[PDB]
């Protein structure tokens, strides 16, 4: 049973290259629950951590990390919590969500994502954004605006090269531009926790940002590959990969942040951006702030 | 929740209000953020990451606060809250009500355990 033991289930490049048409989404156990000893969002954040800690992410010195959609209907944000035990002491968390709610942030802006201006780049983004409306299901499964647009413009333009993303989607709530930008990524994938195998939801991963592009993706198509995966994989719920915890913080990697002109990325820069080795961006003190 | 949390906007003193609230059968304030953790920590009160002992639980600061819970004026002549960013250790037999408990005890000054849950001084 080995996959129940693994934080959860990566996208294989299989169903990446597969050219299908977009199905409805149909999981044989779904919305089945499993039991927690604990928030559920506690196992998910933390499964969805682990599955990081095998990425080649970028981990600097006050490493900037925003974390959107983190507030729940109990006015906490188990999320952030799991985000401040598993990154840097040193590490500056901001987060967000449309309803009040208090965390363990340094940062805490309340009001529409696209009311968050982030004046510098960050080194890691966490979305778990979802919008309500898109239970009401009518007619074709299309892409999806709403935060998506905020998103993928954060991604070009308030993203330091060598950093990475993790942006909730599910079988509806999706974008086919934020998929095309996954290839700007040295690699990306989506990745589904074992805690909540049940449901459509993935995590997009893009993983170190090289601001160029790698992989000329189709998101439309990739979208209906991501529901082949889905409707093709077996995932049993489980949380046996919480068991041993002895190894769960993000490695202190003291990964160097270095400001460089355009014309200077040559192939040694990409190599080390694409290896978790590197972050371009700014030095400057961090500003993040409602507008 | 939402009720012991409103009677401690009706009075002068939160800690007494949410502390005599319970103490005469009121509900504990739920949805404390509890974490999973290798308890295999030193079992200080209060630390930047989780230290929960065997004999002890983890929770985000924040979640244990009554004045970040209530969204009131903390008492700290600082203004800044001992638990906001950070994670508060409590015995494990008083997970029935953790603000309850941060609310009736202190760590001590000197060696940062919980008076009479781990401080040997
Ligand atoms: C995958 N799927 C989707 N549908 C149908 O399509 C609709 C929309 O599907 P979806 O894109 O919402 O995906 P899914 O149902 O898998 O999402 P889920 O409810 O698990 O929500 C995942 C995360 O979204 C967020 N979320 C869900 N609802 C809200 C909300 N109301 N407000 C804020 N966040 C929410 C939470 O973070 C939640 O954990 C479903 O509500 C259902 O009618 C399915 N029906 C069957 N019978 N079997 C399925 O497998 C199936
Ligand atoms: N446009 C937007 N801007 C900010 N937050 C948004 C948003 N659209 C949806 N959201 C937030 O997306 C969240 C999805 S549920 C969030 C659960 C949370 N991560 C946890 O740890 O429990 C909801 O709280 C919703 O308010
Ligand atoms: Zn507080
Ligand atoms: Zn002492």
């Amino acid at each position: 049973a080995s996959a129940d033991w693994k934080p959860g289930h990566a996208m294989p490049s299989l169903f990446k290259v597969q050219n299908v048409n977009l199905e409805r989404c149909e999981l044989a156990n779904y919305k089945q629950s499993i039991p927690m000893p604990v928030h559920m969002n506690i196992a998910k954040y933390m499964q969805l951590c682990q599955y990081l800690n095998t990425c080649t992410l970028a981990v600097p010195a006050n490493m900037r990390v925003i974390h959107f959609g983190a507030g729940s209907d109990k006015g906490i944000a188990p999320g952030t919590s799991v985000l401040r035990q598993w990154l840097p002491t040193d590490a500056i968390i901001i987060d967000n969500d449309l309803n009040e709610f208090v965390s363990d942030a340094d940062i805490t802006l309340f009001g529409d994502c696209v009311t968050v201006r982030v004046g510098q780049q960050v080194d890691l983004v966490i979305s778990d954004m979802y919008d309500p409306t898109t239970k009401n299901v009518t007619g074709s499964n299309e892409s999806k605006a709403l935060f998506f647009t905020y998103l993928c413009n954060l991604i070009n333009n308030n993203l330091a090269l060598g950093g990475s993303v993790a942006i909730k989607i599910t079988e509806h709530s999706w974008s086919v531009e934020l998929y095309e930008l996954m290839g700007k990524f040295a690699w990306w994938t989506v990745f589904c926790t074992n805690a909540n195998a049940s449901s459509s939801e993935g995590f997009l991963l893009g993983i170190n940002y090289l601001g160029t592009i790698k992989e000329n993706i189709d998101g439309g198509a990739m979208h209906a590959n991501y529901i082949f995966w889905r409707n093709s994989t077996p995932m049993n719920l489980s949380t046996y990969s919480l068991f041993d915890l002895s190894k769960f913080q993000l490695k202190l990697k003291g990964t160097p942040v270095l400001q460089l002109k355009e014309s200077q990325i040559n192939e040694l820069v990409i190599s080390l951006l694409s290896q978790g080795k590197l972050l371009i961006r700014d030095n400057d003190t961090l500003s993040v702030s409602t507008d | 929740n939402s009720s012991v949390l409103s009677l401690v906007n009706f009075t002068v003193d939160p800690q007494k209000a949410y502390l005599d609230f319970v103490n005469a059968g009121g509900a504990p304030l739920t949805n404390c953020v509890k974490m999973l953790t290798p308890k295999t920590g030193t079992g200080i009160a209060i630390s930047v990451k989780p230290e929960s002992t065997a004999d002890q639980e983890t929770y985000g600061g924040a979640s244990v606060c009554l004045y970040c819970r209530a969204h009131i004026e903390h008492p700290d002549v600082s203004g800044v809250c001992k638990y906001k960013g950070k994670f508060v250790q409590i015995p494990a037999q008083c997970v029935r009500d953790p603000v309850g408990f941060c609310l009736s005890n202190t760590p001590c000054n000197v060696c940062q355990y919980w008076i009479g849950y781990g401080c040997n001084c």
